[PDB]
């Protein structure tokens, strides 16, 4: 996400103010386009163990209901010009048939009475006896965001969190990891108090250090 | 490749634009020609300082109508006073056509390019400068071999992407696809802005110059009379016009060709005049005597 | 602002190359129209995307 | 009363009001300006009519 | 002075015409605004439901 | 180590790795519609690609759509090598290492690639680039003595943008000295990069020597890129200065030329940044 400033003290980010004056002049000189990179800031909640200093895996409680994790898709479809064309073709031929067809219907019926209806004898007493529809029900989510709520869902540690769903975060007190102070109410580096340094903890080892 | 490789933004000096215009206008209808003298800085900034005309011909613009003698001699005159630079290109007039090089000029531009590869051709219309807006455009060739090598996007790198066009079909095909256009901007100092801005020595002393009062009486009489007739027109308009659908009503009862707007306009106009006329008389009577 | 930017935009709009009155003699099914211009002669000429 | 620390938050209202009426001085900034903008457009109206 | 006085009175009549007409439009836009509220209720609601 | 800020560079790389999910159809669309032959078209795509993959390695598009990449030329191609360092941003151990075939001594295919590796290096090491500064300085001093050549100018340009990002905010007097020599040579296009690069480094110092030097030099130059660049660079160096920079704002607005006014506005913006001053807004 693009931030105007740090939200931790509400004080100007230096990388952001420069970034934007350079970016915005770009009818003038096109290579000043990569300067926007200094504005983009990563948004994630980062736990730090107190005894080893590394990221543990554990789950924080996040109140109903998700403002992200959609990941919607882009596509192109050009094969639907063929589907459209035959749909209308099959529709049209029936209309034309209207005059021949009346004469057929009278002769057609006795054939069905004798043999079978369509794949079994059963249910030839009406022309159609079975109508309806199996679903009419659909409301998806019960609101786009339900604020502070009593409904929990679980979120992982190092997940894509935006500030709107970041507020709903409450670090659990069953597990070891609870902040030394309190939460700050936003995304960012936050150091957590390790209850057990001697019980097994699942950790995520940073990418650069594995490769080294 | 290794440079900006784009056509210069021709910055035409305050002197120069007027001088091409005066020189093109005298010869209308016959085609005019001449040299642009200037200096080349950047890779894409040519400031054209001054101009000189190459004399008339009886077959008008030709490559042939270039004469080395006139060009070089006139050049040695300016040398002695040290106002000479280097030939950055040339101007010529199509007053019978729009902005675009004619079939002859593209071949003249090829010779000129050869000598100096930054050579521009500026086509001046002295006959479409009888407007409030001067019609003037600049072009420079992109070679036939160049189009084959597909080096056309090279010329439009590092620009605002704002180009000029002139009519459609034939004119436009020549413009974009065989030559390249770049906008023209106007360059000036604050010394020259003052020289143009000035006028007479009694233009700054023309509000004491009252008018003859016969003429001011005329102004009084006309405005009052005319407003009686547009007012009459204003009465007819608002007798109806109050059913539904606004445009319809305005088409029906003369609400288009609006008298309401026009009555206000006349009144205001004659109103601002007469405040100053009273002001003028009251100053001159008391001030002088 | 509506007023002053209506004047400035009508200065562009008034500037034409000349836009004529023609009459259609007949069509041709190559997607072109034989138009006799009312003063001038006939020219088979393509059509726009609105017609 | 029935809920105490009703004399800390009473004063937060007051604190907020002194901020907000400065941001309606940002509309009195604008007020002079919309007078100098229409003034400018009346000038350029003259220039477009010319 | 006399034509300036007559012209001053003339503009008063055109401007007072405009005065009334703004006030007639307000009366019509009132009707429209009241029907609008029923329609906005359904618009508020749809946003809560989805 | 915590206060150095090294830890936090690492942390952002694992987060970007774990949830990387890239909509491929958007790129396939972009590529198909906007031809790589046309320069504006190619550059637009490249910027978008550098963004999309920023801060994780990804040369996946480059290999797959190598013919499309190969269409580019001039300054669009200058863009295409500068996209790489948006992509490989972070990863400060490997930061020099992955640009090694593109950096000089290892390159000679087009001068575009040699130049834009230097720009893309500055991007990798932004904010932590203090050792990177020495590297890029050497390059500038050797090639600031001559700039009559084509190769030197494209190469020197990236270097000059590069050391801006690397010495950013550091108030390094060395970076100033080195780029000043570029300005004074009065280079074709590296005069812009030099001037911008200087205010990049020297952010909000408001040194009077710098303000005076840059103000005077805008009159002397006669290349259009430099006149603009120095107007912006003035705004940059007078970040946070407010009332300090007030003499310079008055002068730049009053100049009858367009270019000094164009920076002139952004000197208010950066000087009165985040302030709630009616007067700062009233001027603009």
């Amino acid at each position: 996400t693009i931030q105007l400033e740090n939200a931790d003290t509400g004080t100007l980010d230096t990388k952001s103010v420069v970034g934007l004056v350079m970016f915005s002049q770009f009818w003038y000189w096109f290579p000043l386009a990569h300067f926007l990179s200094l504005s983009f800031t990563p948004t994630t909640v980062i736990g730090i163990r107190g005894s080893d200093q590394a990221i543990p895996k554990f789950q924080m409680n996040c109140y109903a209901k998700e403002d992200a994790f959609s990941y919607p898709r882009m596509y192109e479809e050009a094969s639907g010009k063929e589907v459209e064309k035959v749909a209308t073709a099959v529709l049209s031929t029936t209309a034309r048939a209207k005059a021949r067809a009346k004469k057929t219907k009278k002769e057609k019926g006795p054939n069905e009475e004798e043999k079978k209806k369509e794949h079994e004898e059963k249910e030839k007493e009406r022309e159609t006896n079975k109508k309806g529809i199996k679903e009419t029900k659909e409301n998806d989510e019960e609101f786009y965001k339900n604020k502070y709520s009593s409904k929990p869902y679980k979120v992982d540690n190092m997940t894509r969190i935006l500030p709107q769903q970041s507020r709903y975060i409450s670090f659990i007190k069953d597990d070891r990891f609870v902040p030394v102070r309190k939460f700050k109410g936003n995304n960012g580096v936050v150091v957590l108090r390790d209850r057990e340094p001697k019980e097994p903890v699942a950790l995520i080892e940073t990418v650069r250090q594995m490769k080294d | 490749t290794g440079r900006d490789d784009t056509k210069e933004t021709v910055y035409i000096s305050s002197i120069a634009l007027l001088k091409m215009l005066k020189h093109g206008r005298a010869g209308v209808p016959m085609e005019v020609m001449g040299l642009m003298l200037g200096e080349f800085v950047d890779d894409y900034t040519v400031n054209v300082v001054d101009v000189f005309a190459m004399p008339q011909s009886g077959t008008g613009v030709s490559v042939e109508a270039v004469d080395d003698v006139f060009q070089a001699k006139m050049m040695d005159m300016l040398k002695q006073t040290g106002r000479d630079q280097m030939v950055v290109g040339w101007y010529h007039s199509h007053p019978g056509f729009g902005c675009w090089l004619s079939s002859v000029d593209v071949n003249t531009q090829k010779s000129f390019e050869q000598l100096n590869s930054r050579a521009v051709a500026v086509v001046v219309d002295p006959i479409q400068s009888v407007k409030g807006k001067v019609v003037i455009d600049a072009f420079r060739l992109i070679d036939t071999g160049a189009l084959i090598n597909n080096l056309e996007p090279r010329q439009t790198t590092s620009n605002t992407g704002l180009l000029n066009k002139a009519n459609i079909q034939a004119l436009i095909h020549g413009l974009n696809r065989h030559y390249y256009s770049l906008n023209i901007d106007y360059h000036k100092t604050a010394k020259e802005t003052k020289m143009l801005m000035n006028l007479h020595k009694e233009q700054w002393q023309s509000g004491l110059k009252m008018y003859d009062y016969e003429e001011k009486e005329e102004s009084n009489l006309a405005a009052t009379k005319s407003m009686v007739k547009i007012a009459e027109q204003y009465s007819k308009r608002i007798e109806e016009e109050k059913e539904l659908t606004e445009e319809e009503l305005k088409t029906r009862y003369v609400g288009r060709q609006d008298p309401k707007k026009h009555l206000s306009e006349t009144a205001d106009e004659t109103l601002e005049n007469n405040i100053v006329s009273v002001l003028t008389a009251g100053v001159n009577s008391v001030a002088i005597k | 602002n509506d007023k002053v930017r209506f004047i400035k935009d009508e200065l562009r709009l008034l500037q034409e190359p000349g836009s004529y009155v023609g009459e259609v003699i007949k069509i041709v099914s190559d997607k072109k129209v034989l138009v006799k211009v009312q003063p001038e002669g006939k020219y088979i000429v393509d059509v726009a995307k609105d017609i | 009363n029935n809920n105490s620390a009703l004399s800390n938050v009473n004063s937060d209202i007051y604190f907020k009001l002194k901020k907000l009426e400065k941001e309606y001085e940002l509309l009195t900034l604008q007020e002079d300006y919309i007078k100098d903008e229409q003034r400018h457009l009346k000038r350029e109206l003259k220039r477009a009519q010319e | 002075i006399n034509i300036s006085n007559n012209l001053q009175k003339a503009l008063t009549v055109k401007t007072n015409d405009e005065l009334m007409v703004i006030y007639i439009s307000n009366l019509v836009r009132s009707i429209i605004a009241f029907d609008d509220l029923i329609e906005n209720k359904i618009q508020n609601k749809k946003i809560q439901e989805q | 180590n915590i206060l150095s800020g090294l830890p936090t560079c690492d942390y952002y790389n694992t987060f970007l790795l774990n949830n990387k999910n890239i909509d491929i159809g958007l790129l396939n669309k972009s590529k198909s519609s906007l031809d790589g032959k046309f320069s504006l078209f190619h550059t637009a795509v490249s910027v978008a690609n550098g963004f999309m993959h920023a801060g994780t390695t990804d040369n996946s598009f480059i290999k797959a759509n190598l013919p499309w990449l190969g269409k580019a030329q001039n300054w669009a191609k200058f863009t295409a090598t500068a996209s790489l360092g948006v992509i490989h941003k972070g990863n400060l151990l490997e930061g020099k290492k992955v640009m090694a075939p593109y950096l000089p001594g290892s390159r000679a295919s087009s001068r575009f690639i040699k130049g834009g590796s230097l720009y893309g290096l500055g991007l990798i090491y932004a904010g932590f680039g203090r050792d990177t500064t020495d590297y890029l300085k050497n390059i500038i001093v050797e090639n600031s003595g001559t700039s009559g050549d084509e190769d030197v100018d494209v190469l020197l340009h990236g270097a000059s943008l590069g050391i801006g990002l690397a010495a950013m905010g550091s108030a390094n007097i060395e970076v100033y000295e080195a780029l000043k020599e570029v300005l004074y040579n009065d280079s074709a296009t590296s005069g812009e990069a030099a001037a911008l690069g200087m205010g990049l480094c020297m952010l909000g110092t408001g040194k009077p020597e710098a303000i005076h030097d840059m103000f005077t030099y805008s009159q002397e130059t006669q290349h259009g890129n430099i006149t603009r660049g120095l107007a912006v660079g003035l705004a940059l160096i007078n970040y946070g200065r407010q009332e300090l920079a007030d003499d310079l704002i008055t002068k730049m607005l009053a100049s009858d030329e367009s270019l000094l006014r164009y920076g002139g506005a952004f000197t208010i913006a950066l000087a009165y940044a985040g302030t709630g001053n009616n007067s700062a807004v009233k001027r603009l």
